[PDB]
């Protein structure tokens, strides 16, 4: 059946998990109360992948809420679809973790995770076929960053043969919580260098952005960021959700995606942007998608080169179209992918539109210029770590600065290897 | 009466399978629920069509087909499809979870943990031959389980039947048709290991058969069932020798013998005609010498190359319908000379010539119209080196950064099965040109 | 606007193909090894045309004709007019294939006086074998351009598009050796740029050796009461017509996945008797100087853009 | 143009036409190879678990 363990830590990542269910309950007919009443059985083909199946055959999500303090959960529970999740799989500490990255993986989320994984094993024995796990995170807290960082080394020691994504909300001072948000985030991007095989880079500074100039909202909030990313997270798992000429997964994902192991961060994209009744054409679609100003990472991709792409197109549109359209903006902008992997850029197009679009398109690139990113949070690390500033709320945790130099070290490299590929 | 089991690998050996097994049913007319009427020796027979068929005591004919998938969803279509009644549950074969197009993972990976099941469903067919005559082999180049487990069966084939003849139909990638960025990665490594395994190899290139569907047929976005129905009259044609009262490629050290000089250059060019939309309202019937003459334009090939630019070792003509051999030498006769037909120093230049009376059938309700004369052109000439050239220089642009290799290795593979099977293609380029140009 | 990527770096012609291309705004230039082009301008050598016509959405066109060496190296160009019935044939000189076919025992049948040449010049057979290339009679008596008793080639460009259109370029150039001929001692016997812009008082009787065709034509009516068309030009378009229609199955692209267009340079010998020869044919001419902005922007026009259309000059055949 | 072996029948004719004349590895082997992959993977698992484990010692360690 090729099941997914879906996992949401911390207060960004309940939000947006939280959406995320929300949105693709209604796209596959299952009410708050996960009661199915739609219309189309390719609602039900390929739904097991995210649900299990229920006694009165009402649909669960395979998801699990994990946090260090309760304020978001229960306001996740109070919320929408809140009273869908399975009771049991509110995973949960009371101490919080403070915006630190050594509280959520070394102290208090320690004293949590076992539990956690108690309730992975039962979702995950549950499964015929599973596939392995999608975790929904920010990076620049202490839970999802933390906690959650730790959650994926576990995974993958009990479970080293399934494949771990992650949707990860990167740090940017156009929307922050605390300063030492580049230390957590330095410390999470060593562990999914390592530990996960396709991670999309959710950037709050693009969303942010796209929020101001082309939404036109002037003081955006985090419903606004995180309807964003809702959109992007259904599109991104609709080749998933949805029976196709691709036998999209997991493991596909990344065996076509990743041409190197550590290069596994994908620059998503989307188009419109929702925040109207004139759907887009194809040429819109294709147009806007690979504009600067849909990405949802932060990144110019002008800037650097596509090492692979891979694009859906939802609605009834002409597939004939779609070709001659991504071909061209291709052969209009050959200077930005790469001539050494034939046939890098993928598409598919799927008929069901998702709710309020008869026109979108969503775009996974794993783009060189994500390199701007990693950049732009070590220098915000260096800036602090010269001047030790801040250290001591991690000192006191247990953690010394060797394993600060070492983050910051690992992920220059990082840097450096994107680099090399910029020019070949 | 000698049989032939056909082996059908992933999903493309699968679906084209039902290709043409659904045809193979309309040709002999044998009903979706076994029975066939025309038959009247009840529960056996030496027969033609008994080379691919077996037949129960209730009367039911049953393909010598199996069926492998290292998944369930593809096999299990054809497990509750119009023809289920037609196999034996224990023909149809699927794993738990695919070879996520991974050359290494459907050969080393999940690969050896199937092949004794399969080669045990295997020889329970193996057993029900009088005289088997070796294994007809259908698959993709691309697909991890098509290239990885293919390539893996073929090694235990030889073992288990080394003196058995083994032929494949092999899909070959085309971009504009297409799942997975490292098809080239997996089409070099299956064809290097599978290669002295096989000892004649049909090649169906996807741009070619979508292109001729599009041109053809008119279909702007051909599926996969435009696709493989007119597969399966190409493989129709190829075997239509095999289950057929005749005299020419009756058996498959045939197809070797009248094909395959040289055994590693075993990989003959098909060229058929006519493809016929069946929404052409008004359609004028072509000529045995029109048909002909379009088994020598690139457009009708199953593989885009000029053979104009090779030289060819063999030729053998296949037509199905109202044909006769005076309309078919009168042709071959003007064709000579307004073309460049250049054969070997070493080898004659002629054709060898088959007819079978009955016209092509066609899928009731498909998209091929119906046609009273066609033909199939099975010419061994050094022009495919082309579509070799094409995939080795797509694998020596990734492989040159090493892009995607980690995904193998990670199965067990080393750095080195990719240089000595791209060494293996180098070489088997070299050959192809010391057959085919001069200083 | 279209995509083109360039491979001969040091073509004399293409360059500027290549530099008019980019200058209409319309076309984009690659990487020589990027293969989302529309447009070639292929290797001289090993042009690698298996691998054209293979990128969906991309009409592809290379400014090479696979087999038309059979054309241009001269060793096959013997065997061509020798094998083809289409070239019985009384406009090439007689010829042999010899090696270090061949024909060595049947090139001596015609030797009862016999003055030939050799190169890829001598009387006796021993004086050339012993360089173990063809063998031609040699042109004893061509015609002379007065005052100056001068012997001259003929180079006509000759561009043949995707539809096999045969386009003679309007502009021929001369090339003579401007110093009298003789008889024997190698210097005006080869007249070009090979036995004469080092050896050979480099630019005597006219200039750059290079008498266009304006006053040939002029010199003709003066000297012979003729005209280049009628002396002249009518037999070499008629050895034109007859090389390309020769090789035409054998190279068109109309029904293939690609297609091929190319330029050829013709190089003919006249003699005194106003009769017009066939040389050899080049595969890869450079132009003459002064005319390389009329025909490479011709080229553009009727073989580039052609397939490619945006926002005469030539002979039909 | 000649031609050769003309056979009909009822089904059909096949016959030729000339023009011009001219002028494996063991069970044994697979499972080696089979096997000296399984080891490879098992060989690259037992690494991971190894520098897991390390993990685990500095996660005890802080
Ligand atoms: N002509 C044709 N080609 C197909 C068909 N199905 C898949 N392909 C081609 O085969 C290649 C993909 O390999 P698959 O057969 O799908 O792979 P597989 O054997 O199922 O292996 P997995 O990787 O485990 O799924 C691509 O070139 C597809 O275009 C088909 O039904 N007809
Ligand atoms: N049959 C012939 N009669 C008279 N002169 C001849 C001749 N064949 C060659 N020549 C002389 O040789 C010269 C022509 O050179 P040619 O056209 O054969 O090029 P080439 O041998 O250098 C090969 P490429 O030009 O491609 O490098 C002329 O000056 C001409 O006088
Ligand atoms: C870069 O080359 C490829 C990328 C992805 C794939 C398949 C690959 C095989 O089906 C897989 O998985 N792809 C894929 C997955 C998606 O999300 C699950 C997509 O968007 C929602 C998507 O859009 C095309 C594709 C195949 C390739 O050849
Ligand atoms: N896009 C988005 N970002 C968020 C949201 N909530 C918090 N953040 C960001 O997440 C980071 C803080 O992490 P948070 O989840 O609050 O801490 P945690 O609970 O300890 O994991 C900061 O970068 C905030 O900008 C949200 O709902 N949406
Ligand atoms: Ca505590
Ligand atoms: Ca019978
Ligand atoms: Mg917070
Ligand atoms: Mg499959
Ligand atoms: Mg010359």
């Amino acid at each position: 059946m090729r099941e997914i363990v879906h996992i949401q830590a911390g207060q960004c990542g309940n939000q947006i998990g939280a959406k995320f269910w929300e949105v693709i309950s209604d796209e596959h007919g299952i009410d708050p109360t996960g009661s199915y009443h739609g219309d189309s059985d390719l609602q039900l083909e390929r739904i097991n992948v995210y649900y299990n199946e229920a006694t009165g055959n009402k649909y669960v999500p395979r998801a699990i809420l994990v946090d260090l303090e309760p304020g978001t959960m229960d306001s996740v529970r109070s919320g929408p679809f809140g009273q869908i999740f399975r009771p049991d799989n509110f995973v949960f500490g009371q101490s919080g973790a403070g915006n630190n990255w050594a509280k959520g993986h070394y102290t208090e989320g320690a004293e949590l995770v076992d539990s956690v994984l108690d309730v992975v094993r039962k979702e995950s024995e549950s499964c015929d076929c599973l596939q392995g796990f999608q975790l929904t995170h920010s990076l620049g807290g202490g839970t999802g960053s933390g906690m959650g960082t730790l959650l994926i080394s576990k995974i993958r020691e009990e479970y080293p043969d399934r494949i771990m994504n992650t949707f990860s909300v990167m740090p940017s001072p156009k929307v922050s919580d605390t300063v030492v948000e580049p230390y957590n985030a330095t410390l999470s991007v060593h562990q999914l260098v390592e530990n996960t095989d396709e991670t999309y880079c959710i950037d709050n500074e693009a969303l942010y952005d796209i929020c101001f100039r082309t939404l036109k909202l002037t003081t955006p909030t985090y419903g606004d960021l995180n309807h964003l990313v809702s959109a992007t997270m259904s599109g991104v798992t609709t080749c998933l959700r949805f029976p196709g000429q691709l036998n999209a997964d997991l493991r596909k994902l990344a065996v076509n995606m990743v041409p190197f192991p550590r290069l596994h961060f994908f620059m998503p994209g989307f188009a419109p942007l929702t925040s109207q009744y004139r759907a887009l054409t194809v040429p819109e679609l294709t147009q806007q998608m690979f504009d600067s100003k849909n990405m949802m990472a932060a990144c110019d991709p002008r800037h650097g080169r596509y090492l692979t792409v891979a694009a859906i197109f939802r609605g009834r549109m002409s597939m004939k179209e779609v070709d001659e359209q991504m071909l061209n903006v291709q052969n209009k902008n050959s200077s930005y992918f790469v001539e050494w992997i034939p046939n890098n850029v993928k598409t598919a197009v799927c008929d069901i539109p998702p709710r309020g679009l008869k026109m979108s398109a969503t775009f996974i690139g794993n783009s060189t210029a994500i390199q701007e990113l990693f950049k732009r949070i070590s220098e915000q690390f260096t800036a602090m770590f010269r001047r030790k500033a801040f250290l001591h709320w991690y000192t006191g945790e247990g953690m010394d600065e060797m394993e600060f130099t070492e983050a910051e070290s690992n992920m220059n490299d990082l840097v450096s290897e994107y680099q090399q590929y910029q020019d070949a | 009466m000698r049989e032939c089991i056909s082996i059908h690998v992933g999903q493309a050996g699968v679906q084209i399978g039902n290709a043409c097994w659904e045809l193979y049913c309309l040709e002999h007319g044998i009903q979706p629920d076994g029975q066939m009427p025309s038959d009247k020796t009840i529960g056996g027979g030496d027969d033609s069509f008994n080379t691919f068929f077996s037949e129960t005591g209730a009367g039911k004919h049953v393909p010598r087909a199996v069926f492998v998938d290292l998944e369930p969803t593809v096999i299990d279509e054809v497990r509750t499809g119009t023809y289920r009644q037609l196999f034996h549950p224990e023909q149809l074969i699927t794993g738990k979870e695919d070879a996520a197009n991974n050359y290494a993972r459907g050969h080393y990976t999940i690969g050896k943990e199937i092949i004794d099941l399969v080669l045990d469903r295997i020889r329970k067919l193996a057993d029900q031959c009088t005289g088997l005559q070796g294994f007809l082999v259908f698959h993709s180049f691309g697909g991890g389980t098509g290239s990885g487990f293919t390539s893996l069966l073929m090694e235990r084939l030889s073992v288990d039947y080394g003196k058995k003849s083994k032929l494949e139909f092999s899909i070959y990638p085309a971009p504009q048709v297409s799942t997975a960025v490292v098809e080239p990665y997996n089409s070099i490594l299956t064809t290097h290991t599978t290669l002295e395994h096989s000892d004649c190899a049909f090649m169906v290139d996807n741009e070619a058969i979508y292109d001729i569907c599009r041109r053809n047929l008119d279909i702007e976005r051909p599926t996969y069932t435009n696709l493989n129905r007119l597969i399966s009259q190409i493989v129709s044609s190829i075997t239509a020798s095999l289950r057929f009262d005749g005299a020419l490629n009756v058996d498959l050290t045939e197809f070797q013998t009248n094909l395959v000089p040289y055994p590693r250059i075993h990989f003959p060019l098909a060229t058929y005609a006519p493809v016929i939309s069946a929404e052409k309202a008004y359609h004028e019937q072509l000529s045995v010498a029109e048909i002909t003459n379009a088994c020598f334009e690139p457009a009708n090939q199953m593989v885009k190359c000029d053979p104009r630019h090779g030289k060819y070792m063999a030729c053998c003509l296949l037509y199905r319908g109202d044909v006769v051999p005076k309309d078919v030498n009168a042709a071959i006769a003007t064709i000579k000379t307004k073309r460049s037909i250049q054969f070997v120093d070493w080898c004659p230049t002629g054709f060898k010539v088959g007819i079978n009376y009955q016209p092509p059938t066609v899928v009731p309700g498909g998209d091929l119209a119906k046609v009273q004369r066609a033909v199939c052109m099975l010419s061994n000439t050094t022009a495919i080196a082309e579509a070799w050239a094409r995939l080795d220089h797509k694998f020596d642009l990734m492989y040159a950064k090493r892009a995607f290799v980690h995904w193998y290795v990670g199965e067990g593979m080393e750095e080195g099965e990719f240089s000595e099977a791209r060494e293996d293609m180098a070489a088997l380029e070299k050959d192809y040109e010391e057959v085919g140009v001069d200083s | 606007m279209y995509t083109f990527v360039v491979r001969d770096e040091n073509s004399s012609v293409y360059a500027e193909v290549s530099r008019l291309l980019l200058a209409t705004g319309q076309w984009k230039r690659l990487r020589k090894d990027n293969p989302r082009f529309n447009l070639m301008l292929g290797e001289r050598n090993r042009l690698p045309f298996g691998r054209l016509g293979h990128e969906p959405g991309l009409v592809q066109l290379v400014n090479y004709y696979r087999g038309a060496d059979k054309l241009c190296r001269k060793a096959s160009l013997v065997k061509l007019i020798k094998t083809s019935p289409e070239l019985s044939c009384t406009w090439f000189p007689e010829s042999y294939v010899i090696y270090p076919t061949d024909e060595r025992e049947v090139f001596l049948a015609a030797y009862n006086g016999n003055v030939w040449i050799a190169k890829s010049i001598s009387s006796e057979a021993s004086e050339l074998l012993d360089f173990i290339h063809v063998i031609q009679k040699y042109l004893e008596k061509p015609l002379l351009l007065e005052p100056g008793h001068r012997k001259f080639d003929i180079r006509s460009w000759v561009l043949v598009d995707h539809l096999y259109n045969i386009y003679l370029y309007r502009e021929g150039v001369l090339r003579t050796s401007s110093e009298p001929y003789n008889s024997a001692d190698k210097t005006c016997h080869l007249t070009n740029h090979c036995i004469q812009k080092e050896y050979s008082n480099y630019g005597r009787y006219e200039e750059g050796n290079e008498m266009f065709f304006e006053e040939f034509n002029q010199y003709l009516m003066d000297a012979l009461n003729t005209t280049l068309e009628n002396s002249i030009l009518l037999q070499i378009k008629h050895i034109i017509r007859s090389c390309l229609m020769c090789i035409e199955p054998a190279i068109s692209t109309k029904h293939l996945h690609y297609q091929s267009f190319q330029l050829f340079g013709f190089d003919f010998m006249v003699d005194e008797e106003l009769k017009v020869w066939l040389i050899e044919v080049n595969g890869a001419p450079a132009c003459a100087q002064k005319l390389y902005a009329e025909l490479c922007q011709g080229i553009v026009d009727v073989a580039i853009s052609s397939v490619f259309p945006l926002a005469s000059i030539f002979i039909k055949l | 143009m000649e031609v050769i072996e003309l056979n009909k029948c009822t089904s059909g004719q096949s016959f030729e036409v000339i023009l011009k004349p001219p002028s494996d590895p063991s069970l044994e082997e697979i499972q080696k190879k089979l096997e000296a992959a399984e080891e490879r993977r098992k060989y690259q698992e037992a690494e991971l678990l190894k520098h897991l484990a390390e993990k685990r010692e500095h996660e005890r360690e802080v």
